[PDB]
Protein backbone atom coordinates (compact mmCIF):
# COMPACT_ATOMS: atom_id res chain seq x y z
CA UNK A 1 0.00 0.00 0.00
CA UNK A 2 1.02 3.62 -0.61
CA UNK A 3 0.04 6.73 1.33
CA UNK A 4 -1.41 9.87 -0.31
CA UNK A 5 0.50 12.10 2.12
CA UNK A 6 2.85 13.52 -0.52
CA UNK A 7 0.53 13.06 -3.51
CA UNK A 8 -2.64 14.46 -1.89
CA UNK A 9 -5.21 16.03 -4.22
CA UNK A 10 -5.42 19.80 -4.69
CA UNK A 11 -8.48 22.00 -4.30
CA UNK A 12 -8.66 25.33 -6.12
CA UNK A 13 -10.13 28.75 -5.32
CA UNK A 14 -9.73 31.90 -7.44
CA UNK A 15 -8.25 35.07 -5.97
CA UNK A 16 -11.29 37.19 -6.75
CA UNK A 17 -10.63 40.88 -7.27
CA UNK A 18 -14.22 41.88 -6.50
CA UNK A 19 -13.19 43.57 -3.25
CA UNK A 20 -11.30 46.17 -5.31
CA UNK A 21 -13.54 46.26 -8.38
CA UNK A 22 -14.96 49.47 -9.82
CA UNK A 23 -18.73 49.83 -9.99
CA UNK A 24 -21.02 50.24 -12.98
CA UNK A 25 -22.04 53.87 -13.43
CA UNK A 26 -25.36 55.21 -14.70
CA UNK A 27 -25.45 58.46 -16.66
CA UNK A 28 -28.23 61.04 -16.46
CA UNK A 29 -28.26 64.21 -18.59
CA UNK A 30 -28.89 67.38 -16.60
CA UNK A 31 -31.88 68.59 -18.60
CA UNK A 32 -32.00 72.33 -19.14
CA UNK A 33 -35.24 72.66 -17.16
CA UNK A 34 -38.32 74.42 -18.47
CA UNK A 35 -39.21 74.96 -14.82
CA UNK A 36 -36.38 77.46 -14.95
CA UNK A 37 -37.04 80.33 -17.40
CA UNK A 38 -36.13 78.40 -20.54
CA UNK A 39 -37.00 79.95 -23.92
CA UNK A 40 -40.11 79.15 -25.94
CA UNK A 41 -40.98 79.05 -29.65
CA UNK A 42 -42.16 82.44 -30.90
CA UNK A 43 -45.39 81.47 -32.63
CA UNK A 44 -46.18 84.70 -34.47
CA UNK A 45 -49.54 86.24 -35.38
CA UNK A 46 -50.38 89.21 -37.60
CA UNK A 47 -52.58 92.17 -36.65
CA UNK A 48 -54.00 93.18 -40.02
CA UNK B 1 -1.04 26.82 -0.75
CA UNK B 2 0.41 27.99 -4.06
CA UNK B 3 -0.71 30.29 -6.87
CA UNK B 4 -1.43 29.43 -10.50
CA UNK B 5 -1.99 31.53 -13.63
CA UNK B 6 -4.70 30.55 -16.09
CA UNK B 7 -3.78 30.23 -19.77
CA UNK B 8 -7.36 30.94 -20.92
CA UNK B 9 -6.94 32.58 -24.35
CA UNK B 10 -8.58 35.96 -24.73
CA UNK B 11 -11.04 34.72 -27.36
CA UNK B 12 -12.48 32.32 -24.78
CA UNK B 13 -13.15 35.23 -22.38
CA UNK B 14 -16.47 36.32 -23.96
CA UNK B 15 -19.70 35.83 -22.02
CA UNK B 16 -23.31 36.54 -22.97
CA UNK B 17 -26.13 37.03 -20.47
CA UNK B 18 -29.88 36.58 -20.94
CA UNK B 19 -32.34 37.52 -18.21
CA UNK B 20 -35.70 39.03 -17.34
CA UNK B 21 -36.61 42.50 -16.13
CA UNK B 22 -37.53 41.23 -12.67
Amino acid sequence: VREPGSQACLAIDPLVGEEGGAAVAKLEPHLQPRGQPAPQPLHTLVLA
Amino acid sequence: GTLKTSNLPEELRKVFITYSMD
